[PDB]
DNA sequence: GTACCTACGGC
DNA sequence: GTACCTACGGCT
DNA sequence: AGCCGTAG
DNA sequence: AGCCGTAG
């Protein structure tokens, strides 16, 4: 379901993930065809940190966000290889979209960790409120997301690797107890 | 008992057809709509969805459809729907979108969980003036509800926005025209009945699509527009420019009616992969909301870039045909009309529509009028009025001593009885003097339209021009010789 | 602050949803036993007028209302919701009235939405009565057009009647159903004795009863439910062994567990046969019908223990399954592990005080009445001089003024003459307003007693629920056999 | 999409074709199960005047109703083999379920010809109202088509096969001017 | 009118 | 969360 | 040949 | 296992 764009210059060039089919038409019509490229998601993806690998590998959803970045996965993961110097995750800005945000980023850290010490990796800020992507024009989503010299992109920052580690394991493995006592000590029922 | 077979057939099947001719998927000729798009528009109206309110959910709106009017399914409304608010498929958009409604690439719409719609300002002339029995209703198809038979339609919109129907045994193709040419062609019929044809294509000068684009000559277009029937050679805006070094390019700026864009270019790089046609380097689709439609092809370097384009339009929709097939409902049964027809029949809709709210005007102001008569009786009397209420034990006691005392009808007693104590302040007893001095003056506008044939006629008249003047645009497509 | 640390992130981002499941999907609310989407369903049959004596609508029409209203979310979740409400093989006591297919025990798939129709059904009444009289606190919605409620009056211990099944995050809930005759004698119980244990409570509350009856094996599992809140019922179909003709026997099988599938289960069984896991089975039929209920027959082989057989079919099938209870619900918007007793008490405090505040409603709106009343004594007494001011007057302000200052009105009595019509004016009238307004003040003198006293209110709380329990509480269909 | 009964005895098992698996599920949950077997349509379906016999091997309803019955085609047919003595035709009463009975017949007639003349085939008369299949309870869809005692089967006769040929040719044949002829002389608005 | 992919937790 | 199957006419 | 647009 | 029921 990918649309790509006309440059073959990575450096200038970008990719969405954005959040269901809905939103996909839109980006895909408001959007700088020559330098942005989109990738609709069908509601939630795949978790990694419980998924073992012939699963994983499975995927669709996974196979075609491989094969759009063209690096590989694991060991054999070639940064030189990179489509898109910038990766940008587009979500609903609700709870789900929030969801979606960890679901991607599990799967950067996991299998294309350089792409985030690289900083290729973004986070779109559409306009908070009660609406979500796929009630939005797609002149409406130019002006606030997809324009350069409008939107404002969040880069992601990989800093302390093992604290990495265990926050991705604690929230999101198979053990529930450690994410249940993780939600005691910090949900702050307002 | 038992059924013979042959006879099964032929009542079964006949049921279908008439049943998709009527009441599917052929227009009316008064309004141009068919089933479907009259219930979402008096949907939208009965709902209060004006261009002045915010938007409903598409969801809302389609469920209240389906449930009140029309017992099919879901897509079959809400694609029409969609269509409705579409600038490249309505020449006149009816519905007013909010989200993904689709784009040329065939690109559908977002899911109606998603979108939101209301009317546009010229639906609002499609509805104008329908609770004022101006049409007939009739029953829905559970008997729960009351539908319209037929909109008023204060503008022509059969021909504005065209039509397209495949029903059983039989089709419909007519294109979009321009507002501004059409209302001025039913201005000069308004004033010869037997203009001719000839005559009237000095107004109408031909199909006027939404997404513009050429039209070569005026051959099928007066052979359509004078039997019914028609074939009409469309094609692309292109022209040749150079891009740097004596190399050239076509750039394409405007495509057919009802021509899908990306399913154009891929049967462009289709002809390239199959060697099909020579000297094309390169094909990008550079098209964005910011500089509209543009679609390159990079010819080779000393090639004839014409010769290129006049063999992309031999094997490529950039060329493309339309079938005009004006087969419209007239007096609810099916009819391959000319261009004149189509006109007459919706004149003489306007002349009863606007007549009929005449006299709906008249009957309304008369009732009024009378409850006010009855009111100033009582402000003249109040000291009595108040001794005669204050008399009596019940509510029939009252109203029958008014009636009595007063010489009042039932309704002005009635009048009388439900007023309120703050009615009787100086400024309340005034409004009730002058919306009567006004309604007199009213009642005798609507008799004079209503005493003079001649008059009612220029009332239809004016009401067309101004809508003309306040909705009517720029001819779009280019009608080359 | 154009970057951002993917551990703080994912932090912030996954506690943001978690929570979010936690107090907004997935878990019910201790106090009406349900869940958001189940409860702005509720809220839209009632504001849409769709109580059990109007005539059914179009579900896609409602669940259009409901979404677009209060829930912005996919139609299939709320339509789906919807559909288990109206299912008298999931819902215990059924609160959706359901006209058209709305599915079977096979799992059968509900029609389309614009396929069926729905309303209330007169228990959903008793959840909603005095919506309208402050007694819950409402709130804005997702858009800030609408007001949902954040809790409905639920007069009745619905949690614990119709129960609760939802996966969150960090935790799950499995809340089975009970009869409401043992639940409403529990309740009364526990408002005779704030110090009551759980063993005297299950004198009232044996155990769940499940819409679909069967039998439970013992009350160990259902004990350590009740008081710890957490436990395994072990549910087991009711099958009788009978004689088919020639010698030769036959299982009949004519009740299955909470939450079984019917065609599944006999998949299994028939998957046992097929893979010879199981002797003794010559054939298996399902001669269910609307004439008969439920009936499974399983075909004994001549001579083969058919007592043996049925023990295996328990042991390797879902013939026998267990419930896991796991009492989770929300309790001041938190969730918690709450035993039986626990259940019990935040629902009396509900039931308490929403019957408290009924009451100071009716009283103010008693109170606004009569001083209406007195207004109104006050113009028909001087009828004469009433209508001079009024008349003698420009506006309504210059009128309202010159009313108050010369008759010792309030602006609100001065309103209420001003809009009164001339028909108020007939003979006895003024009786009316001298009847009813004696029997107000009468009516406040009930209200301001029973806000005197707790006991008053305690026991009128008793009185309301002991009326549901005679006019909705109904047999207990599961057995709970001792062994 | 199968649902059979228990019965494997043709002389007394029936077959309900549905419109829409919607419909398909309430008649599965009413029927009699031991007699009655069922298959559902989703939509409308080929028509076999129009199709160069390559794509009707291709339509998966085709293909499953043959299966059901358990007979042949045309000059491979046999009746014996049927599973069912009672196929029944059960569709909206509306136009669409109408012309869906029009799109069955035509596939009886030109493949299963020997079915019609048999008397096999059935028409069901479902409550004449503007409720559809799906919209109906399954207590309804017994006691008013299903159940035996109370319904009210329509039988299909074949007589003049000449008349019928030339019928069956022109309602749902290609030449569409024949057809647009007999709507024209027979419309009654 | 399908086949139906995913998260989530507890058996 | 998102699917494709069919009828129907006329145009290519 | 298959695609347009309301239908199942 | 995979299935319970709200979500995408
Ligand atoms: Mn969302
Ligand atoms: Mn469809
Ligand atoms: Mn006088
Ligand atoms: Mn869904
Ligand atoms: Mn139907």
């Amino acid at each position: 379901k990918l649309a790509d764009c006309s440059s073959k210059s990575p450096e200038e060039c970008e990719i969405f993930l954005v959040e269901g089919d809905s939103a996909g038409g839109s980006t895909k019509s408001g959007r700088d065809s020559r330098t942005q490229a989109i990738l609709p998601l069908r509601g939630k993806i795949l978790n990694v940190e419980k998924a073992r690998l012939d699963r994983i590998l499975n995927n669709n959803e996974i196979r075609q966000m491989i094969t759009a970045f063209g690096t590989g996965i694991g060991g054999d993961f070639d940064l030189a290889k990179a489509r898109y110097h910038k990766i940008v995750i587009m979500t609903d800005a609700d709870v789900d979209g929030a969801h979606i945000r960890t679901l991607l980023l599990t799967f950067f850290y996991r299998f294309m960790r350089p792409l985030i010490e690289a900083g290729y990796v973004y986070i779109a800020q559409p306009p908070t409120g009660y609406k979500g992507l796929g009630e939005m024009n797609a002149d409406q989503l130019w002006e606030t997301t997809m324009n350069p010299e409008h939107r404002a992109l969040l880069q992601v920052k990989l800093e302390d690797a093992i604290e990495a580690d265990q926050t991705f394991e604690m929230l999101m493995g198979d053990v529930v107890e450690n994410r249940r006592q993780f939600i005691e000590d910090n949900a702050v029922y307002a | 008992n038992e059924r013979n077979i042959t006879s099964e057939m032929r009542e079964s099947f006949l049921d279908y057809a008439m049943s998709v001719i009527v009441a599917r998927a052929l227009p009316d000729v008064r309004d141009g709509l068919k089933p479907v798009h009259r219930r979402i528009l008096y949907g939208l109206n009965e709902q209060g969805m004006t261009p002045d309110k915010s938007y409903k959910k598409s969801a809302r709106i389609v469920g209240d459809v389906m449930g009140k009017y029309h017992p099919h399914g879901d897509s079959s409304i809400y694609e029409a729907m969609v269509r409705m608010a579409q600038d490249f498929s309505y020449r006149y958009p009816l519905v007013d979108g909010q989200g993904n409604f689709g784009s040329m690439d065939g690109d559908g719409a977002a899911a109606m969980r998603f979108t939101e719609a209301r009317m546009t300002k010229i639906t609002l002339e499609l509805l104008r003036d329908i609770n004022k029995d101006t049409i007939d209703f009739i029953d829905n198809y559970d008997g729960n509800e009351r539908e319209p038979s037929v909109l008023p339609a204060r503008f022509p919109n059969l021909l504005a926005n065209g039509a397209s129907g495949i029903a059983v045994g039989m089709a419909t193709n007519i294109p979009p025209h321009n507002l501004t040419e059409l209302i001025n062609g039913v201005l000069s019929l308004s004033k010869n009945p037997d203009i001719s044809i000839a005559e009237l294509m000095e107004d109408i000068e031909g199909p006027d699509f939404p997404t513009a684009g050429l039209i070569l000559g005026k051959s099928g277009i007066r052979r359509a527009y004078e039997t019914g029937r028609g074939s009409i050679q469309m094609r692309s805006r292109a022209v040749i420019e150079e891009r740097g070094g004596g190399r050239q390019r076509i750039v394409v700026t405007e495509i057919p009616f009802q021509v899908n864009k990306a399913r154009m270019i891929e049967k462009i790089a289709e002809l390239v992969r199959d060697k099909k046609i020579d000297g094309i380097t390169d094909l990008r689709d550079e098209t964005s909301l910011r500089t509209g439609v543009r679609v390159v092809i990079d010819v080779r370097k000393d090639a004839n870039a014409s010769v290129i384009l006049n063999n992309l339009y031999k094997q490529t929709p950039l060329q493309t045909s339309f079938g005009v097939n004006m087969i419209a409902l007239v007096n609810g049964r099916p009819k391959l009309i000319n261009l004149k027809e189509a006109l007459v029949h919706y004149l003489e809709h306007q002349k009863t529509v606007v007549r009929r709210r005449t006299q709906y005007n008249l009957r309304k102001a008369k009732d009024r009028a009378h409850i006010l008569e009855g009111l100033r009786i009582a402000l003249d009397h109040i000291d009595e009025i108040i001794s005669t209420i204050r008399e009596s034990d019940t509510d029939k006691v009252a109203m029958e001593s008014l009636q009595q005392r007063f010489k009042l009808s039932e309704k002005q007693a009635q009048a009388i009885l439900d007023m309120r104590l703050r009615r009787l302040t100086g400024l309340e007893r005034d409004k009730i003097e002058a919306e009567y001095n006004e309604l007199l003056n009213y009642i005798s506008e609507l008799e004079t339209i209503l005493a003079d044939e001649e008059v009612l006629l220029q009332l239809v008249r004016d009401e067309l021009t101004e809508i003309r003047d306040r909705f009517g645009d720029d001819r779009r497509t280019e009608i080359q010789l």
